[PDB]
RNA sequence: UCUGGGUCGGGGUUUCGUACGUAGCAGAGCAGCUCCCUCGCUGCGAUCUAUUGAAAGUCAGCCCUCGACACAAGGGUUUGU
RNA sequence: AGAUCUUGGUGGUAGUAGCAAAUAUUCAAACGAGAACUUUGAAGGCCGAAGUGGAGAAGGGUUCCAUGUGAACAGCAGUUGA
């Protein structure tokens, strides 16, 4: 379905922006019952909900 | 299209006994084939196919 | 064990982006 | 059939190609095309531009 | 036809046969690769097929 | 046969030859699917994502000139569907693209 | 059809101008290695040289293939003195 | 029958003008009767810290957050929504 609160959970309970939050598209239904941000503790934990690295920006460049 | 040399047979001008440039044009045409034949009668209203 | 055959169908999971992505780490469903 | 020309390029100009170029000094150049004009306009070497026959006999290419 | 411009005989002398898919510099193919030379496209015909 | 697939090559630069900047890329797979149809007969075409980036790998208007695709028409007995077989593209990255030509490969 | 049209490929033509890589006792030079050497070796170094008139593109509204590939006597609507 | 009459309704115009200020979208899957517009994932982009960011004052007053519906509204759609 939709996972509107879902994404805004993950963003809030990891501390990072919309941007850097990745869910699995295959467990589409599992992440849909979280409708708590302790449901969302146990995705995060069970790895379903990943928090994506900062994207890079080199500095080499200006070295 | 393409362009060509040649000698100027023009007595009196400019170009007599020389060499220009001219551009020309190819037109393929293959040989005809004839297939029916059409006459033609001259009426006071004017031609009609007979 | 990590045979040929669960090789083969490990590198789908783990792969969860082209190029310069980070690679995926755990799966699990626990109860 | 005419007086075939030779360019900056050094290249063979047939009649009907390119242009004729004549300056204030009295010398008179011809181009084969714009390329090979716009070149000496900007004061080139042609013994530094590869595809120039110049070029090509002076290092001695082929 | 009455005018000296018709009646008038034509002689050619050089046709342009270039190419005419941008500055062609080569009437013949063979002048193109006599004046070019062998090519790195002919080099290897040459030497592939032996 | 009715489930063999294929491999083929596509001027993607003639096809593209005078579309605007910004529909370039779109246009690609436009007429990618309609090569796909062309060739396979099937109108239900699936477009790999890997192939969608590998039309989008130099930007959106920059689109490479050449691209090499594997043809896959295969039965979709999966659900209620009208057309019995549906075509599945995907990319085969290649070093160059001379002397290559339209290969029956097997499954 | 004595097949046809396509899609690639090849070739021709053309545009720009000599590709990456490799090698060079070429390189303003600079830094480490000298029982070493009797003038040397190991790194950095824009550029230059042979490869290499090379590399790339070239009909989508350029040309010729007989090389490969499948496809094409299929679909629908009408038409009578 | 009028009074550029008053009120209410209905035409041609006409399926016409038009839906063009601020660069840009694409593929796969899911839900669904139905997806160019929803959700996720994968790309390519944009705002480029005097922002399309992060919080307020005035003002708005429940628009806030869930669950559900697809009657009307979001000048198209909407499985979405202030
Ligand atoms: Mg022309
Ligand atoms: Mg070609
Ligand atoms: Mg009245
Ligand atoms: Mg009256
Ligand atoms: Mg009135
Ligand atoms: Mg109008
Ligand atoms: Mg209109
Ligand atoms: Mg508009
Ligand atoms: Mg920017
Ligand atoms: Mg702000
Ligand atoms: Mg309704
Ligand atoms: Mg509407
Ligand atoms: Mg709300």
């Amino acid at each position: 379905s939709m996972l509107r609160l879902q994404k805004r959970l993950a963003s809030s309970v990891l501390r990072c922006g919309k941007k850097k939050v990745w869910l699995d598209p295959n467990e589409t239904n599992e992440i849909a019952n979280a409708n708590s941000r302790q449901q969302i503790r146990k995705l995060i934990k069970d790895g379903l909900i990943i928090r994506k690295p900062v994207t890079v920006h080199s500095r080499a460049r200006c070295r | 299209m393409t362009h060509i040399v040649r000698e100027v047979d023009r007595p009196g001008s400019k170009v007599n006994k020389k060499e220009v440039v001219e551009a020309v044009t190819i037109v393929e045409t293959p040989p005809m084939v004839v297939v029916g034949i059409v006459g033609y009668v001259e009426t006071p209203r004017g031609l009609r196919t007979f | 064990i990590m045979n040929q055959e669960k090789l083969a169908k490990l590198q789908a999971q783990v792969r969860i982006g082209g190029k310069g992505t980070a690679r995926r780490k755990k799966k699990v469903v626990h109860r | 059939m005419k007086v075939e020309l030779c360019s900056f390029s050094g290249y063979k100009i047939y009649p009907g190609h390119g242009r004729r170029y004549a300056r204030t000094d009295g010398k008179v150049f011809q181009f084969l095309n714009a390329k090979c004009e716009s070149a000496f306009l900007s004061k080139r070497n042609p013994r530094q531009i590869n595809w120039t026959v110049l070029y090509r006999r002076k290092h001695k290419k082929g | 036809q009455t005018k000296r411009r018709a009646l008038e005989k034509i002689d050619l002398k050089f046709i342009d046969t270039t190419s005419k898919f941008g500055h062609g510099r080569f009437q013949t193919m063979e002048e193109k690769k006599a004046f070019m030379g062998p090519l790195k496209k002919d080099r290897i015909a040459k030497e592939e097929g032996a | 046969n009715e489930v063999v697939t294929r491999e083929y090559t596509i001027n993607i630069h003639k096809r593209i030859h005078g579309v605007g900047f910004k529909k370039r890329a779109p246009r690609a797979l436009k007429e990618i699917r309609k090569f796909a149809m062309k060739e396979m007969g099937t109108p239900d075409v699936r477009i790999d994502t890997r192939l969608n980036k590998a039309v989008w790998a130099k930007g959106i208007r920059n689109v490479p000139y050449r691209i090499r695709v594997r043809l896959s028409r295969k039965r979709n007995e999966d659900e209620d569907s009208p057309n019995k077989l549906y075509t599945l593209v995907t990319y085969v990255p290649v070093t160059t693209f001379k002397n290559l030509q339209t290969v029956n490969v097997d499954e």
